[PDB]
């Protein structure tokens, strides 16, 4: 699992002595997270399963 | 302001500790760098260090001689180089990265705040 | 990494006349790029981010242009107390680097 894009903090003060991390900005192109489990090696453990099933 | 450590002479092996210590809080609200200026030619980037979630940042090159740490009480940053050299004569800055009002940049901003620098020189 | 050439280095300039400086970058940093003025002495002083926003205390007559990869500065009116060494810095990777720096000179 990944999240592609490049964050960056900038905390931003909301009271005394207490502060807000916000995300100032994303540096670069922005591209949506994913997650990968590979095809071959998760077809065979639902065929293990629904044998045990 | 930030302030550090007065001017400092070294021999080659010995290992330096600079300090910054900042005064005006800003700790748990920036994050700060560790510059070098060799003589007379451009910078060159050292470390990096964010007190409030603790996460240092040493450059490539400097990666196993120095190391930084951060004391919250005393409000005070310290950068010890070990193995110092001939060619580890530099002033030695320690910087803040840039605040737009109360919302300071933590991870990558233009240095806004320096400190005034530490000659540090080992001749050999 | 990336690496900042400034192009012209101790450029010699007389008082209330142009100079224009150039920050030429290794590879592209979008617009993530300040300029700083060091005196011998002091620590550096920022002017430029964003490579065109000036800030608060530096005069109208600094100007910073340029996108991508190649930057400037221009002076455009000099005065007896702009004459130090400049660098470019980028802060669009991880670690930001500084440029070599390129004095100003005083002979007339
Ligand atoms: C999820 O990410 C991991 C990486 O953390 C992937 O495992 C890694 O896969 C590469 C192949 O792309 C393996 O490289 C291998 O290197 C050996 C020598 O080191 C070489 O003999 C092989 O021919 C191959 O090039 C790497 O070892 C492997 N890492 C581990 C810890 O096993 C994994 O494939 C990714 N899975 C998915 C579904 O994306
Ligand atoms: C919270 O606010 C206080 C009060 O404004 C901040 O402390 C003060 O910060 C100013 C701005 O840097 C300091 O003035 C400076 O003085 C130096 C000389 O020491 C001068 O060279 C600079 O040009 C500037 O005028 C002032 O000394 C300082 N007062 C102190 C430390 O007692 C404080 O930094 C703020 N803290 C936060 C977390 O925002
Ligand atoms: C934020 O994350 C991005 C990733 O999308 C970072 O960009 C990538 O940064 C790495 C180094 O940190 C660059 O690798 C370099 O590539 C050049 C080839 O041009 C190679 O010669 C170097 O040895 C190095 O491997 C990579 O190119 C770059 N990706 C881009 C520009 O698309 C970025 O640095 C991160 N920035 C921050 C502030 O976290
Ligand atoms: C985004 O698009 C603009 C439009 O041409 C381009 O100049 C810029 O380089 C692009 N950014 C990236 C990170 O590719
Ligand atoms: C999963 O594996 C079974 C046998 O192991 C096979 O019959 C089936 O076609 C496979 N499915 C995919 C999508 O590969
Ligand atoms: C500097 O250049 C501008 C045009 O870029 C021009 O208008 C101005 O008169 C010049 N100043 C001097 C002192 O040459």
């Amino acid at each position: 699992c990944t999240r592609p894009n490049n964050n960056t903090r900038k905390s931003i003060r909301i009271g005394p002595g207490q502060a807000f991390y916000a995300t100032g900005d994303i540096i670069g192109d922005i591209r949506q997270a994913h997650c990968n489990v590979s095809k071959a090696t998760w077809n065979e453990t639902l065929g293990k399963v629904v044998k045990q099933l | 302001q930030l302030v550090q450590s007065g001017a400092e002479m070294k021999t080659s092996g010995s290992s330096v500790r600079v300090s910054c210590k900042d005064s005006g809080g800003f700790f748990p609200y920036a994050g700060f760098r560790w510059v070098r200026q060799a003589p007379g030619q451009g910078f060159e980037w050292m470390g990096g260090v964010i007190p409030a979630d603790g996460t240092k940042h040493y450059a490539p090159k400097f990666q196993a001689r120095m190391k930084m740490t951060v004391v919250e009480s005393s409000r005070t940053l310290y950068m010890e180089l070990r193995s110092l050299t001939s060619t580890d004569t530099a002033t030695y800055f320690c910087a803040r990265l840039q605040c737009a009002g109360f919302s300071c940049e933590m991870d990558s901003g233009p240095f806004d705040l320096w400190g005034q620098g530490t000659q540090v020189t080992v001749p050999s | 990494d990336i690496q900042m050439t400034q192009s012209p280095s101790t450029v010699a300039a007389f008082v209330g006349g142009n100079v224009t400086l150039s920050c030429r970058t290794s590879q592209g940093v979008g617009n993530r790029l300040a300029w700083y003025q060091q005196k011998p002495g002091k620590p550096p002083r920022l002017l430029i981010s964003r490579a065109s926003n000036r800030h608060g205390g530096v005069p109208a007559r600094f100007s910073g242009g340029g996108s991508g990869t190649i930057f400037t500065l221009t002076i455009k009116g000099l005065q007896s107390d702009d004459f130090a060494t400049f660098f470019c810095q980028q802060y669009y990777d991880s670690r930001e680097t500084f440029g070599q720096g390129s004095r100003v000179m005083m002979e007339k």
